Order: structure tokens, then C-alpha cells, then sequence
RNA sequence: CGACUCUUAGCGGUGGAUCACUCGGCUCGUGCGUCGAUGAAGAACGCAGCUAGCUGCGAGAAUUAAUGUGAAUUGCAGGACACAUUGAUCAUCGACACUUCGAACGCACUUGCGGCCCCGGGUUCCUCCCGGGGCUACGCCUGUCUGAGCGUCGCU
RNA sequence: UGGGUCGGGGUUUCGUACGUAGCAGAGCAGCUCCCUCGCUGCGAUCUAUUGAAAGUCAGCCCUCGACACAAGGGUUUGU
RNA sequence: CGCCGCAGGUGCAGAUCUUGGUGGUAGUAGCAAAUAUUCAAACGAGAACUUUGAAGGCCGAAGUGGAGAAGGGUUCCAUGUGAACAGCAGUUGAACAUGGGUCAGUCGGUCCUGAGAGAUGGGCGAGCGCCGUUCCGAAGGGACGGGCGAUGGCCUCCGUUGCCCUCGGCCGAUCGAAAGGGAGUCGGGUUCAGAUCCCCGAAUCCGGAGUGGCGGAGAUGGGCGCCGCGAGGCGUCCAGUGCGGUAACGCGACCGAUCCCGGAGAAGCCGGCGGGAGCCCCGGGGAGAGUUCUCUUUUCUUUGUGAAGGGCAGGGCGCCCUGGAAUGGGUUCGCCCCGAGAGAGGGGCCCGUGCCUUGGAAAGCGUCGCGGUUCCGGCGGCGUCCGGUGAGCUCUCGCUGGCCCUUGAAAAUCCGGGGGAGAGGGUGUAAAUCUCGCGCCGGGCCGUACCCAUAUCCGCAGCAGGUCUCCAAGGUGAACAGCCUCUGGCAUGUUGGAACAAUGUAGGUAAGGGAAGUCGGCAAGCCGGAUCCGUAACUUCGGGAUAAGGAUUGGCUCUAAGGGCUGGGUCGGUCGCGGCCGGCGCCUAGCAGCCGACUUAGAACUGGUGCGGACCAGGGGAAUCCGACUGUUUAAUUAAAACAAAGCAUCGCGAAGGCCCGCGGCGGGUGUUGACGCGAUGUGAUUUCUGCCCA
RNA sequence: UGAACUAUGCCUGGGCAGGGCGAAGCCAGAGGAAACUCUGGUGGAGGUCCGUAGCGGUCCUGACGUGCAAAUCGGUCGUC
């Protein structure tokens, strides 16, 4: 909602930061084996815990 | 504009702007954005011009 | 016409949120949030129904910054009784302390007997 | 004649069996056998030039110091770095530091609000405002100070 | 020569169009040197023009009037 | 890997076996709830779906409109991409990618307490702990007051400090509401996305000021001796914590503590009236548009003044003074009021959201132009006017009633009064003190974007479901009904095109008959609004009842009735073509003029008898059974005759108690209770009865 | 571990067109010797009636029944 609290603010924050692509050049590092963000969040798909 | 820390408050970003650029301000408006960093708008005395302060603090 | 919104985040007809329409001088009619009417005192007595005359009607915290004569009338017990219920308790006062002198006379007339 | 259907074979798809591998487990054995109010375990939030996770770290934040080591780190860039008027990296780790919750400790929290003592500034000492620092939990032991009792007494 | 598309005629359905005119019209409102019984409006409705107006093959009938278009396209088939 | 030995988690077709993968079904079912799309153009490789324009429609203010709460959490806004996703497509997107965006003393949180939650004391408990919330506590750590002192120092003298005396029950920590209580921000402008937060301009609340910031108030007058022609001066003495009104009460302040009293906060639902505003409506004046085939001085749009002060209307008063009323009178829609003081006259107070004024026109808006600053809060001209109506709608304020075996919070917080401990100064250009005017300083922390739903929430999803609110135009009409429309919005609900077979789903019609159909009139159909008549049995007298039954209903042209405002004067007898007193006169069966809502009744004429023409909108009657009624019930097959109910009856109990909870505490609920009360049963309104049996 | 659905108590908020019938109380007129009665108005009661929103869910034993939906939709309905 519009009226949140602090720490529901900063929670959110956090999540929103870490719902990101990954960096290109993580792939061209030595033994990547990383494709993608497999912890990618959609807001309709998926809802947060609280 | 600045980004600031998220415990700063108001007085302080006050204390803050004035000693380490040597200018006074009027006000200091404050919000927390999104991303949880802590925005503050500080406005500056009308005998200083805030883009030549912008110009020597090299953010223009 | 034009239709009206709340201007703020408080959705419902409650007590603390009766608004009236005014008219700016935008040429637009917004709502106005309204505050509460205030009630002049009722009488100290507690038995006359009708409330004190001569005391401006505010919310109590409005008082604070109100001038003294605002809030009082120029009479003993001014702001806190009703006129009419002074002058009966002035009259009994003056009647009962009279009357306690008659009994206290009627006893030294009456102890003249051994 | 062709279509269609069926069987078989070649090739091609679909699918991921099989086989080979294994910085993982499972089991047994050995030596140690160490947390915490000096704030544990756990949790939250942050910290990289480019960095989401994992990992590491705590506003000194993908680390400081020290010691060993001895030329790297590396995906890209950057700049170091006589390796001796001392040194990349890595390891070790005994110095320093270590945000907020949490036994969690001023009171309270899906919020917020105090009190006391110092320091600095606006004051231009008197105490109002702002900032900084240190305290302010419960139980309990020894001692200390201040006390209570028509408890037991003594003297007047 | 053809079949179309319009138009026309026929058939048929409904029921008498708009406009204009009327000393038709329950009445009502203004003008009276006027008028010697009148004029100027409003007024549903009525009458005449007007069995009018409108539709009618899209799976109605006949055109020979008008207009353009029609020896064009593609795929196969042999004793 | 063979051979000799050794050892097994050692051999699969099944177990509606486990996991994974793949077929036929099958290019099939299907992409059918809520009327609807079409033309042209642009971009683009590509257009039924994107964008713009044009047209036709829909939501129709109880919206498909404009904003919020909860919830979501970046979905918000720009640019780009076009893999996947948006069950067709897409040049589009709530997708993907890259950036950006949420600004507060006065909007909330924060504070208060509510139902309640919950420590501590105490009690219990093997124990983690839990019982209990004033109860089995030495539960006040505060205070202007006074004293003893330290003089800490601008040691005059006031601020400090320690102790003592005196006073001191929120008698209970703490938590508990973004809808309750709760001081104080409004107008204009501005963004791609934020504004009551930014900018501009106007205010305002709270807190602070020791050395006291300025004024004003307190507060500055009399008596006597003298000087002085008088006016005016000197000395002494005495006052002085304001003043006015008969009153209601008024005035700018208007000394005062502990303590006490009171007020505000602080109160349900419903009815009927009245005031104010906003909207709607009507008549003009402008400005800009629309129509002009003919008519239309026409149709549409638009035509401001915030908070906060001051003044004035208006509304209210269970406020005061005079006076004393029956031949009772005043008065409302209703009421109701009066020798406990009517009517009448004169005052006082409260509210004042209305008007005028400062704000204010400089802003805003509408128009007509002119400059450019890639995209100026550009510059300029003109205007922003006068009126009238109302059972109209919506808010709000007020008055007066009704209902209750229902009586409809608390606390923070603020204020008035009573009392008078004290303090202040010696007649000064004075003191203590001040709720008066102005001036100076400060207001931290958190939230703030957007959606708020036939696509941003829950239901596995862009799911016909669910999800709390505010605003509310014109016509018709009884109406927030239904139907049409304006502002605003949208693209028909996750696809289109072509056809118009069966069967279906939804909706109509049907000659003659009229329930013969069927378990059964199921379904459908009939009726329906309003006016005027007219209404039975029965009845608990209230009802039944819109009983039943009948007539009328359009259009046009009239005719009557139902109101409100003003003015009713006999005259120069004279001068402030008008005014002071009067010789100078009889509307007194009331007239004269002006203005204005709807409603009702009657009549004529008229149409192919059609007229509540769409919409809205009871079929009726005679009986039997059950339940008295209203109410409730098996969310998702039973709405009933079941449950409940008022009424009736019975039973327990006087607190060391009845009933009940509890592992436990002399724990807890009823109980903030006390027999007209609690607790436990049965029956089930009213009426009338309720027989016999205690084996 | 759950009262985010539901059941019930409490606290604090919000909400419910337009009409019909016409209880008490009151006024006037009339008839009465009285007791009192009749008539016309006024008034606006009610777990009152028709009927919106809301709440509910009767019938079609309608639609749907690999649904829009693991209970929904249409009309008709109960209460208001
Ligand atoms: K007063
Ligand atoms: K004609
Ligand atoms: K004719
Ligand atoms: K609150
Ligand atoms: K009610
Ligand atoms: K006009
Ligand atoms: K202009
Ligand atoms: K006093
Ligand atoms: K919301
Ligand atoms: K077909
Ligand atoms: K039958
Ligand atoms: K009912
Ligand atoms: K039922
Ligand atoms: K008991
Ligand atoms: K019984
Ligand atoms: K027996
Ligand atoms: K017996
Ligand atoms: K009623
Ligand atoms: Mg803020
Ligand atoms: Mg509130
Ligand atoms: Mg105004
Ligand atoms: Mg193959
Ligand atoms: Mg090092
Ligand atoms: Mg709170
Ligand atoms: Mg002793
Ligand atoms: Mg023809
Ligand atoms: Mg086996
Ligand atoms: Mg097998
Ligand atoms: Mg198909
Ligand atoms: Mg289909
Ligand atoms: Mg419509
Ligand atoms: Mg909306
Ligand atoms: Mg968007
Ligand atoms: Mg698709
Ligand atoms: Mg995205
Ligand atoms: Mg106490
Ligand atoms: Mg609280
Ligand atoms: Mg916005
Ligand atoms: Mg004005
Ligand atoms: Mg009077
Ligand atoms: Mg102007
Ligand atoms: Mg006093
Ligand atoms: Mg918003
Ligand atoms: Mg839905
Ligand atoms: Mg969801
Ligand atoms: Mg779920
Ligand atoms: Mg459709
Ligand atoms: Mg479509
Ligand atoms: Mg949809
Ligand atoms: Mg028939
Ligand atoms: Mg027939
Ligand atoms: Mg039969
Ligand atoms: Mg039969
Ligand atoms: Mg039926
Ligand atoms: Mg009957
Ligand atoms: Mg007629
Ligand atoms: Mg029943
Ligand atoms: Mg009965
Ligand atoms: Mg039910
Ligand atoms: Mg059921
Ligand atoms: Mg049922
Ligand atoms: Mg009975
Ligand atoms: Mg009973
Ligand atoms: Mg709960
Ligand atoms: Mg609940
Ligand atoms: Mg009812
Ligand atoms: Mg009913
Ligand atoms: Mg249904
Ligand atoms: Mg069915
Ligand atoms: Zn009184």
C-alpha cells in the first residue's frame, strides 16, 4: 500500500535491487557456468514473502 | 540534489553541506527512494547561486 | 458538473472528515475540510438546560490561545455558572447563615430556664 | 498410375537410455574435543570500477595491520609493484576494527518516546535549540551509604 | 452476339408524401383614420393537389434505352 | 575381458508400480456471457487489431467517469527491443532492456484511550513457565513553598548545588485505532512521471527567549501649606493588583500558588420543518462556435475570488429590563408557551460556511492579436455583467418532536471559576505582573510514485467469482427505476472472414380449441401505472383490501380555482417645484398596479377506438394441512412443517450460595450481579382447555 | 500451527431510492340532560405493505457441467 513501514520499505528496496540481469562479462569469466538469474522475480507471476 | 546516509537527518545534512563546501543553505528537503538510498534536496541561500556550486564541486 | 474527490488519504464519511464546497478563485470547486463546532459551557449548577452566554463556542484546545475575556463574563463565577443560578445561591447563602443566627438565638432565649 | 496403410532397411529428426568419467556422498577409524552480557547461535541491512546469485566482509565493509611468501590478479579496464630509503599475490593470523535486531539491556516496537552527566556550535552561561560522547534491564553475592520498625534493649 | 449493371414499364405492398393553397378548423391573441363586417398572427386536425408518396429480386415478369465488359486465366488427361 | 576362487543392493511385462520421455485421439474439441464496427492516412519488411483524423455506436453520474482504504511492490514515466510471453496478430504492452521518478511544523503515523493484551508484587508450577492486573507491595525519585548552608559568578543580586521541613492516591508498568479523540495551510503556477510536500504569494499552530526585544496596560490622582495677577510650579501627607452597563453582559491587557468545583473533549436511531451554500432551472448583456434548402434577435460553450482578519446581513437563544394578562391570549405543518411573568416595547449574547472589504487582479479564465527565448509563468487589447424563481437534488447549520425492560465510549488534552498562601512600590516618569499589539528564533523521525480492478489485490491466469468507501448533469417519471443524452471514458471483453444445414442455447409469433399435455399448469401466458367509483365471507375489530368488479387515459384550443410584493391621504395655511406642525379628510363590503410557481377541475375540437402506445408495471377467487407473525438454517443437492420467538409452566439458589470453567493458587465466569436477579428445562402468539395414574 | 474463510460476544466506524396503509396526540363542526357520540381535517406510529441499492437464494429441477467458475451465469424470486 501507499502507508508502509520502514523496514516494509527497506525490504522492498532490497528486493528490487536483486531482481536484475546478470552482468555480460560473468560469462566470459574462467569455469562461469552461469547462464542466467535463476532468482529472477516478476511482481505478477510470483509474490514476495510478506 | 545529494545522496546521503539513511541515519543522516535533516540537521545534519545541514551541518554537513555548510562546513565541507562552504555554503549556506535554507532548507533541506528529505525522501527515501525506492531503491532505499536517502535523497535530499538542499536549498541554498538566495546570496548563493547554487550552479556555480555545482560548477566548483564538478557535478555540472 | 463538476464532480468533487477527497483531498486527502481519508476515504470515509467519518466525524473527523465533514468538508463544505468552496469556490477558488481558479474558478474551480474544491472541498474545504471543515473543523468541528464547538459548544459554549453549560452551567456549574447542572440544573438549567440552556449553556453559558458571552463565552465564545470553541474546540477546547482553541481556548489556549484565547484572551481571558473570551472566556469568562465580568461577574463571580463567570464562565462557569449561570447568571440566575449566582443570585439563588447569594440569596441562600445570606437566608440559611441567617437562619442558623435565629436558631442560635432561640436556644439563648430558651436556656433562661435551669 | 498415384494417394493411403503395413513390413524392412538407409539417412534425417525427437528423446536422453547406455557407456566412460567424478573437486560429491555413504560407512568405518583416529586425534582433539573450543560458544555467550568482553554480547553467542541465528536474523536483517549494507560493502566491489564494472557485481544478480554464491562466497567473503562490516561504514577501516569481495577487507586494514602484522608475519611467512616472492611477481602476480585477470572477464574487461585502471593504476600500481627499483622485489633495498622493502614488495604483486597468496597463505597464516597473535594487532586493530567489527552496522541493526537477537539472552538483547533506558522504555517500546507491523510505531516511536524519554531521563542523567560531560564536550562543541547557535548561546555570547542561563539555560532553550542542534550535533557528538558516556550511562540508564532483570536476578543475585560480598561490601558501602542512606533509612524503617507500638522487634529486643541501654542511658537520659 | 451474349450475360451483367443502371434506367423504364408491368406486378404487388402500404395507404394519400414534402411543399403550397383554402372565407375548413375547437377557439385564442393583437390592429381599428382603417374596417361597416374586417384584417394579421397561433392552432391539433381537415380538404385539394394525391389510389398520392415510398419499396418491389436480392431466388418477381418484360425490356432492347444507357454504360462498360466479354476468344480470358490456371491444372491435367492417349487406345 | 578370459580362466581359478571370493562377495552381492545380481537378471522384469505386469504391481490403477516409481521417475522420465513419446504416440493415437487430432490439426480434433475448441478460441460463442455483457448490441459494433467502418473509411482514409502515417510509421513500418509486414496492419482486421498500433497511432492520427473522420463517421457510427456503447457505458449513461447506483458509469465502462474522477479519487482513496486494504492488498500488490516499481506494475508508475521516458527511450529502445521484438527472442520468449500477452491461448489470432501486433509496428502494441502491466513483456524484455536501459535510464528516471515519491521533497511536509500545519496530509497521516507519531500522542490518547476503547474492547482487550500484558509485566512487576504475590500465588502456583517437576519444569519451560502461567495465574492474576489491584489483587497478599515499604508501589509517590516530584513540587513554584520555607530553612540550614556551600557564594560555584557580571560574589549589588539573581541563577545553581546538597540536606532538612512542608505539600503530593490516576490506587498502577506498558501496549492497543493510518475509519474513534487529537492545535495549526490555503490560492495560483510548475513535471515525461511529484506536489495542500517543489516555486510564487498570502497565513497559521505549538515551543523558546536568562541577560528581559519594542510599545501598551498596571499607572501614575487628590488634601494641605506656599510661590505665582491668573495659568502653572515646590514641599509634605494620603490613594492607586483597570474601567463601563439597572441587567443580560461589554471593553485590549486586567497579579496570584498548593488545594477545590465545574466545563469542553463527550456521544443512539428515526420524523417533521426552517436558514445557508453548491448544483439544476428561467429572462437578459457580452465573447467564441454550430445551423441557415426555408425558419430560427436562434442552439451550444463560457461569463472567479482561498485561508486568515474587519464590518454587515441572516439564523438561533430555556438571556436581561419595563409591565402585568379571562371577554384568556400568543403560536407551529405538528406542537407547544404563560402570575414559577404571556402578549407588547427596548436590549444582550452565540453562530456567522452568506455579502462587502484587505487578500484582489498583479493571479486565473474566455476571446482577439504581436514578438521571439530550438519548447518565454513572453507582450498587448477587450471582457470577466444584470437579474428571477423553487415542497427541486446534495451537503451543512438550527429548531422541535418520536422510540427504547435498547438510554447509545474512554482517556489524553485544553479552559473557566471558587479560595487567597503570597509578591510588588513609596508617589517614582515607579515595582511585581500581563491570556493586549508588534518584533526575533525553531519545528527532528517515518510514509508519500502507481493500480485500486471484466488486466497492477485474492481465486494456479489479463479467471463472467470475491474485495471497504467519497463526488454524481439534462429529458421522461413518484423516483438513486427503466429508456435516451452532455462531461468523462471505451472498442464489444484472449481471434477474424465466408455462409445461414441439422441439433442446440437465448428470444418472439401462431388459425380453431383452451390443460384434452404432465406426477403436478412445470414453463409460458393473463394482470399491471394513475384518476373516479365500488368492495364480500371471516376477524384477535387492527385487518381482509390494490379484496372482487367497472369506467377513463392521446393530441390541440381554451375556461375556472388555488399566491407574493408594494401603493390606500383632505389641502403652499408655504420655501426646508420639495421638507417641520396642522385648520385641513373617510378605502374601514377593500381597491390600484406589478410579479410569480406548479397543480387540479371542467369544456370544445380532433385522429382508421388509438392513447399508463416504448420503458416502468399485482392474474384473481373458493377451500384443506402445518407453522401464529417478523426472524434464522444444512457456504457446495433439503429454506421447510425444521430452529428461534413473545407468551405459558416447572426447577435451583440469600453468597460459607446456585450453575459453570480450571493441572494448580480461597484461581476464574455469571458478577460493575442479589430473587421484578442469575442459572437449568419443557411448551411454543392470542382464544379455550389441559382429565385419571406416585404401582 | 491456524478465527486472512466462516461461527459467536465485545470495541470503533460506515450505509439503506420512490411510493401505499394511516396508530396515538390535536383542531373545528354537529348531536346530546348528562354519560358522551358522529363527521371533516391535522399528525405520522409500525420487528407495517409494494419496490430500488444492499443482503439472500425459491423455481426453471434453465445455462454450464474436461465450465468463466473445484458452486458460476440468466430470468424469476425472499427481505429491504
Ligand atoms: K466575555
Ligand atoms: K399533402
Ligand atoms: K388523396
Ligand atoms: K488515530
Ligand atoms: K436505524
Ligand atoms: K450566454
Ligand atoms: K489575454
Ligand atoms: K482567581
Ligand atoms: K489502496
Ligand atoms: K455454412
Ligand atoms: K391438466
Ligand atoms: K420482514
Ligand atoms: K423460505
Ligand atoms: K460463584
Ligand atoms: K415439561
Ligand atoms: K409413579
Ligand atoms: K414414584
Ligand atoms: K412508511
Ligand atoms: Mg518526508
Ligand atoms: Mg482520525
Ligand atoms: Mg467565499
Ligand atoms: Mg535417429
Ligand atoms: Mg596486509
Ligand atoms: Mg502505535
Ligand atoms: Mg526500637
Ligand atoms: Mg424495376
Ligand atoms: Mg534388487
Ligand atoms: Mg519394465
Ligand atoms: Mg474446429
Ligand atoms: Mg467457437
Ligand atoms: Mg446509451
Ligand atoms: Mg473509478
Ligand atoms: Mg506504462
Ligand atoms: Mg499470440
Ligand atoms: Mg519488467
Ligand atoms: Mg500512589
Ligand atoms: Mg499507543
Ligand atoms: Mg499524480
Ligand atoms: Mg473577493
Ligand atoms: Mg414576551
Ligand atoms: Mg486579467
Ligand atoms: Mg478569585
Ligand atoms: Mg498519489
Ligand atoms: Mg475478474
Ligand atoms: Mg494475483
Ligand atoms: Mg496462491
Ligand atoms: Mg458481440
Ligand atoms: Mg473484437
Ligand atoms: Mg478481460
Ligand atoms: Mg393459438
Ligand atoms: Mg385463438
Ligand atoms: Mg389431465
Ligand atoms: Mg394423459
Ligand atoms: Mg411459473
Ligand atoms: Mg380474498
Ligand atoms: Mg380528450
Ligand atoms: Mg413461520
Ligand atoms: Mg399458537
Ligand atoms: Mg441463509
Ligand atoms: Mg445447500
Ligand atoms: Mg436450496
Ligand atoms: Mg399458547
Ligand atoms: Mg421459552
Ligand atoms: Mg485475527
Ligand atoms: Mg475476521
Ligand atoms: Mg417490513
Ligand atoms: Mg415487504
Ligand atoms: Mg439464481
Ligand atoms: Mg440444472
Ligand atoms: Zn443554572
Amino acid at each position: 500500500s501507499s502507508h508502509k513501514t520502514f523496514r516494509i520499505k527497506r525490504f522492498l528496496a532490497k528486493k528490487q535491487k536483486q531482481n536484475r540481469p546478470i552482468p555480460q562479462w560473468i560469462r566470459m569469466k574462467t569455469g562461469n557456468k552461469i547462464r542466467y538469474n535463476s532468482k529472477r522475480r516478476h511482481w505478477r507471476r510470483t509474490k514476495l514473502g510478506l | 540534489v545529494f545522496i546521503v546516509d539513511v541515519k543522516a537527518n535533516k540537521h545534519q545534512i545541514k551541518q554537513a553541506v555548510k562546513k565541507l563546501y562552504d555554503i549556506d543553505v535554507a532548507k533541506v528537503n528529505t525522501l527515501i527512494r525506492p531503491d532505499g538510498e536517502k535523497k535530499a534536496y538542499v536549498r541554498l541561500a538566495p546570496d548563493y547561486d547554487a550552479l556555480d556550486v555545482a560548477n566548483k564541486i564538478g557535478i555540472i | 458538473v463538476q464532480r468533487l474527490t477527497y483531498r486527502r488519504r481519508l476515504s470515509y464519511n467519518t466525524a473527523s472528515n465533514k468538508t463544505r464546497l468552496s469556490r477558488t478563485p481558479g474558478n474551480r470547486i474544491v472541498y474545504l475540510y471543515t473543523k468541528k463546532v464547538g459548544k459554549a459551557p453549560k452551567s456549574a449548577c447542572g440544573v438549567c438546560p440552556g449553556r453559558l452566554r458571552g463565552v465564545r463556542a470553541v474546540r477546547p484546545k482553541v481556548l489556549m490561545r484565547l484572551s481571558k475575556t473570551k472566556k469568562h463574563v465580568s461577574r463571580a463565577y463567570g464562565g462557569s455558572m449561570c447568571a440566575k443560578c449566582v443570585r439563588d445561591r447569594i440569596k441562600r447563602a445570606f437566608l440559611i447563615e441567617e437562619q442558623k443566627i435565629v436558631v442560635k438565638v432561640l436556644k439563648a432565649q430558651a436556656q433562661s430556664q435551669k
